[PDB]
């Protein structure tokens, strides 16, 4: 929509500090640093290749809109999340115990705040059995 | 007792479906059972022992029916552990699995046969023997190892076939007249195949000394070319097992997965560029951990360590230069 | 449609010449076709089925003619993709390739045969069977693996030959009189070769107990020495495949090549010592990246990293010493 | 001479029990001796040489009794070296070892037999032949290598059995009437097993050309599937030997052991939290050195080095930052 | 022309003694020559072609005499290149080499035979065939690979022998009466050995169905146990070749050698603690470079690098601490 | 006993400087540094992994009492020390020579003061044969 | 020619700062640094190995003239250039696309200025088809 | 001899600066640093184990005399130097070319002064053929 394009342009201008339509790695690093965390050269460059669809190190506004156009369902990211959860499903029964889930969120990979894992237990536990499922959960995120 | 009920159901599902340890023993039992049936069928063919063979085979077949029926129903019941098979529709979909369909249909066909039906019984026995795999694991493994060495097997076959053709033709030329074994080139081809494989019935063998010399010269290399595939596949299997054992320890698929799930959750909660881009990044890390599972990861680790160290050394150089200027 | 024409021409050249994936399926088809012809020829030899064999073989040979002719013309047309084969002279040079010459000459000779010609037909069929390689790839691979293990195969042959000679002689001594199989040492040699290879026709076998004991003692090791080449070559093939799989990932031939082309261009544009020296340097790097393709590159990387870090530490020592002096 | 007595006792224990070098020669001798007896038994079966065979066998059996009795008593005496077997009770427990019990009981049974007893003599000879292992080492090694490749052997058996069944059935269909060899499917199964193993007696072979073609087609892959286990196990054995040779050098089991013994002594003398925690820590290091014995230890070493260097670089950064602030 | 004379003499010594490349071709020629003689001897045994075989064999033997005599004299002359064989005494010592003695004595014996002498001719031909090795290289390689896998071959032999004995006994029990093939246990042992090796003459095979079932059950594993040594040795040979190829590149035997020679010269010129101790040190480094020739050297390099870097970090810590105090 | 629990509580309070019952790694490091030696990060992480029976990075007092309740005989640590001694038993006869024993104690692994090895030679050498045994020695430590 | 030898002598004198006819690695490094960029120790040692024809670490003037006498065609460096271009010829059709060519020149190996790659697209593209050839191109460089 | 023992004791006192008869690594390092070259911990430790015959890290005078009792012929070091020379003998003819010999001495392993290699060429050239031998040469060093 018109307002959607306007807010995307505002976000791009905030990101592309140069204003020439060619967003660079340094701009991403600076904006993220403003957000709070320090990004690495490998992190930012991989970000750039994933976003870039031309191969010149910069992304124009139409490419930015195109990458925003991908939703959770459209991206078809299902297989990856299911297999990751199976990797975590040390029992493999299709459900993950609450204790192990919280331990993984608060002690593994990217350190996740207790608020996020609290939100997971709140939303994913429709049946409230403790052995929270990662299939209906991912189905509802997909939807 | 719902907790104990669920524990028992999960144990039953694990033992019936992909097992790990002593669960396999159960399968062995049932396998032997079905295998026994097969053997009895062969014994029923010998007219000397046909009566006793059939007498035992009837009860063994009834026992197989009972065991397979109870196993199938228990498997259907224990399918509830997995989320994908819950309730009427879920368990109907579970029964939609190709091997469950095969199991139910073979069970029904066998019970119907119980109620020249012998040929159908033999075909059903071999059908259950093949269904014993239940996953295609053996076929998958053999196909993987064969395709990995496809070039080697193809060259072995090509050179061995050329050796077979040439040796058979030359021995045929040297034995066409003075030996009735090699009456026609087809007979010589049969001889060449039987010898180069080293089966060597002895129904056909060269008798003229020219033929014997030619056969010696050619078989001396033909036997090796024909035995090559066995050695190639054996070595491939052993190397695959060794590399699997080595890779069993690294367990470097954990952090990328946690990052992926966390980033997916963050992006889902976002509903923005940073979150979506980080979700893509975490998926990238997930797949890039998925692929290597080998020493290439170790070379990547060396590269990362070296480049990081060089960066720190450059920072050191800047610091010392500025201190000197200070 | 010149763009689409060029795309189609390149696709045709790729499928006809070195293919990668499903293109190979086409080859399989044609291969089977030619293979079928060969088989039919063998069937024509059996007088029981000679009539039907020849009846089918005529049409199969004409089909082979059509397929090979159309394939040859399409290959000549699609040779235009590569620069070396353009225009009249370029395509004439392309037809100068040894396998293209073989293909055209076999096509023409077969055409003439269509217009005791059976022997020529069989020879042409085997000729196309061997030409099916089109590159010598199988021979190259077998020769490489054999030459790599030349010492091992030679020792295996030497020891196995000594075992064969000695065992045949001893069994001949133990069976010269009491058995007509071993009438002459040549017969004993034939027996020894047939057993140690484990072909074992049974036309000759020891019958005296001394001969049986000697044959047992010697064959127990002779069979292993004779089976050695198969195992050696199989293991060599498997190890070669494994190392190829490992080396498939490194892809460390990129930067040296770009440096080489850039330096060559710079030196060409120069028309000075720096340019020529750098051209030689870049060529050196190019070929030194070409060679290793193995772990020696990794050991070189470790050496480079360690010496670099040591140099940085020496710079650290100088800086800290000067700061202390300050 | 108690020092010399103890030295001799330890040497005797080492040579009789697990030896290292030329001690094995002694075993070879005794082994040959017992092996000789076995051979003579077989010779006693041949009625042509039964008299001389038995005449020599009686003397060889008495010699075996003498040698085994003296060896058993010397072993019991030399068992004093180890602490666990000292004095009356200790040596009684040593005689409680399963193989010592087997040795004493076979000795007693043999002497009793000396005082249709031939069958008992043959069974005792084979019993001592099997007892020659004295440790189960061969069985342990074979079981280890087999279990490591259990999946590969199982797939090879499954596919080879399917090939055997199918090929036998098809050849039986193609040869049921026109050949008395394949009168019954059991005969066809016997033929298929004999050929696919490449034993190939020649008592049964296909004679109809359809049967010959089917047998060729199926044996061409069946022989490979049947020879697979030999190649798989050979490659597994060779790889195990190679990795044992590689791992023989690292010797990284020393410091963890010293730490473990020291911490255990300290905790024993404590009778506190630090001592017990350090004892647990040292045991943990002991076991963690025990497990890997492979390249996983090397990857752990790389990880440790990299993380330590990272920590030192972080200290470097802190120091340079504070100096800049100064 | 003394320079050209010495160049030619060195070239002759290199080609006659250990060659590298195309020099081997010459050996092949002479080898074929002697091999041809051997073959002719076998042909002389066949009474059908004895006359022509002997007629050609006389000429070939005289040609071998000429070739070996000229080669021996040229080798003696070219032995002057090496320092150890100079002048009368030096060349006499060179002729003292075991293979030179064998060559001269076989030459003289063959000359005398030229002037039932056929048996001596055959023995001399096989003697020169074995002398063709000239170094024991084949025997050394086979012994090395066998001894490396001694445990594996011994377990394979032990288990295969037990399988042979047990299978032969059971088949003998199942076939003692209803088959004249298995009249005595020795006959059953012969059958078991012939089948388990897969030679399978067919002179003896089980005919009772109990015997056939037992033979199937036992041979199914016996054939694998008997084929094991071939696979084990083949894999060992292939792995040895692969590791030789890998180790061919490192070339880390240079600096220790130069240090050793320099220190030896210094110590010789000393005639003191520092020089002698450094000579011992350099010898130690020489042998420590001699030993590993494997990845243990690489792990040592990692250890050296890591400890050195840690020492540099400790120096860094001292420097930064003192600067902070400054 | 009551005094045993009191002394365990005193030890825990000296250890758990925070006093909240959640002992951390830094407290153990500091108290050990007071004891004289510097513990490493990996050493302390392995320590906390071994002692902890919950999986939160801290040990409650009941867990500390439970791990203290394990005696030398109760822990069944016999196999480990026996196999370590056989590893040192370069001759494998069941006895270890005094010279090699002292050399290893004072020069290998954690270098140990001459007093401790003197105590070993004093107590373990019941027979005083120089070829001091380790099986009876470890047996009497077990008892 | 006489002027050719004179200019070679001038270049050598500029190179061999010592003037004794024994050019050292340090002189190469210094003059090259004058030329703008920094050479590495391994780079310079490989250079001296490639140029030296005696094995003493220094190059005499006749050797310098000899290595200058080698022309592009004389050096017979064709095979190396063709195989390098094939290495870049990801399609292997005998032609290289302009986009990939420019990306490789300006982003891989030794970063090459836009002027050099512009000169490549100018001279090498005789047919101007975008799918520029590299075989005839290396032929004309050889000629 | 008496003078031999006296000079050996003087050398030991110069080495063993402590004077207690227990020479340590640091003493060798310091005295030989006075001699000129810089040692390494590994170098001096290998020195000590090679010279030590007790296993305590220090050498008493009798051990020093015993290790000095080994003359060139007595040490039986023939095989090692022969195999090293064969390693250098790239041709393997039994003689080493003078150019390669000098290059190795002055450019490989321990950097040896031109004087030492000059002495080698002087003494070893009994025949003066340029292709100096290393068997008669090592034979006279042994003698
Ligand atoms: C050319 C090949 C491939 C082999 C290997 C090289 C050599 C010199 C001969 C061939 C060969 C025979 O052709 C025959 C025998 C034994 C004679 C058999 C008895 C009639 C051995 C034997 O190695
Ligand atoms: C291309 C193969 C398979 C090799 C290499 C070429 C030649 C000379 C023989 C083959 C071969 C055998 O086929 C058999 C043996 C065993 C002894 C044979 C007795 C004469 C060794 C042996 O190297
Ligand atoms: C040099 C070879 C090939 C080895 C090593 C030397 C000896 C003792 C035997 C060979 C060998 C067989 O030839 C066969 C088997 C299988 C069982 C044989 C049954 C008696 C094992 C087995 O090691
Ligand atoms: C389908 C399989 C597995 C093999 C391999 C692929 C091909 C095209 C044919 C089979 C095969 C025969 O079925 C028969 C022969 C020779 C004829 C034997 C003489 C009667 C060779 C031959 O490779
Ligand atoms: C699945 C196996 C075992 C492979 C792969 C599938 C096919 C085409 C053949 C097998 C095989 C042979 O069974 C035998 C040879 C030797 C030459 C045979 C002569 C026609 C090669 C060869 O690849
Ligand atoms: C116990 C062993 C070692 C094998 C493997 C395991 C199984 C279940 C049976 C044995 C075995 C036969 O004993 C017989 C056949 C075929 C029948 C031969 C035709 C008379 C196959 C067959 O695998
Ligand atoms: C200890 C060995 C050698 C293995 C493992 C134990 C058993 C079950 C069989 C052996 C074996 C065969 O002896 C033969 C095959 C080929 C197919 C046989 C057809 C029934 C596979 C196969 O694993």
């Amino acid at each position: 929509t018109e307002e959607q394009i306007a807010e995307f342009k505002e976000a791009f201008s905030l990101f592309d500090k140069d204003g020439d339509g060619t967003i660079t790695t340094k701009e991403l690093g600076t904006v993220m640093r403003s957000l709070g965390q320090n990004p690495t050269e490998a992190e930012l460059q991989d970000m750039i290749n994933e976003v870039d669809a031309d191969g010149n190190g910069t992304i124009d506004f139409p490419e930015f809109l195109t990458m925003m156009a991908r939703k959770m369902k459209d991206t078809d990211s299902e297989e990856e999340i299911r297999e990751a959860f199976r990797v975590f499903d040390k029992d493999g029964n299709g459900y993950i115990s609450a204790a192990e889930l919280r331990h993984v969120m608060t002690n593994l990979g990217e350190k996740l705040t207790d608020e996020e894992v609290d939100e997971m237990i709140r939303e994913a536990d429709i049946d409230g059995d403790g052995q929270v499922n990662y299939e209906e959960f991912v189905q509802m995120m997909t939807a | 007792r719902n907790a104990f009920y669920r524990k028992l159901q999960n144990f039953l599902y694990n033992v019936l479906e992909r097992p790990r340890g002593w669960a396999f023993i159960y399968h062995a039992y049932v396998f032997l059972l079905v295998f026994s049936c097969l053997v009895l069928s062969v014994f029923s063919t010998i007219k000397e022992y046909e009566k006793s063979s059939e007498g035992a085979l009837y009860i063994l077949e009834i026992v197989t029916i009972v065991v397979f029926g109870v196993e199938y129903f228990v498997r259907i019941w224990a399918a509830g552990c997995c989320c994908r098979y819950r309730g009427w529709r879920g368990r109907l979909k579970f029964a939609r699995k190709p091997f469950c369909v095969i199991d139910i249909m073979v069970l029904i066909a066998s019970i119907a046969v119980l109620a020249s039906a012998l040929r159908s019984l033999r075909f059903l026995q071999i059908l259950r023997m093949i269904r014993m795999d239940r996953r295609g694991g053996t076929w998958k493994l053999l196909g993987s190892v064969v395709y990995a060495h496809s070039k080697e097997l193809v060259t072995a076959w090509y050179i061995g076939f050329l050796c077979l053709i040439l040796a058979s033709f030359l021995v045929y030329l040297a034995e066409k007249g003075e030996n009735d074994h090699f009456d026609t080139y087809a007979d010589a081809l049969w001889w060449g195949l039987i010898t180069l494989t080293t089966i060597g019935y002895g129904d056909k063998y060269p008798q003229t000394w020219n033929g014997r010399l030619l056969a010696a010269t050619f078989t001396l290399i033909g036997v090796s070319f024909f035995a090559l595939p066995a050695g190639i596949l054996g070595s491939g299997f052993a190397l695959k097992v060794q590399e699997q054992h080595r890779q069993k320890h690294f367990e470097k698929r954990r952090n990328p997965a946690a990052g992926l799930i966390q980033s997916a959750w963050r992006f889902y909660a976002t509903n923005r560029a940073v979150c979506v881009m980080r979700f893509l990044v975490s998926k990238r890390k997930f797949k890039e951990s998925l692929r290597p599972y080998d020493v290439m990861d170790v070379i990547e680790q060396y590269s990362a360590g070296h480049l990081d160290m060089l960066s720190r050394i450059k920072s050191l150089q800047s610091r010392v230069d500025q201190i000197v200027g200070r």
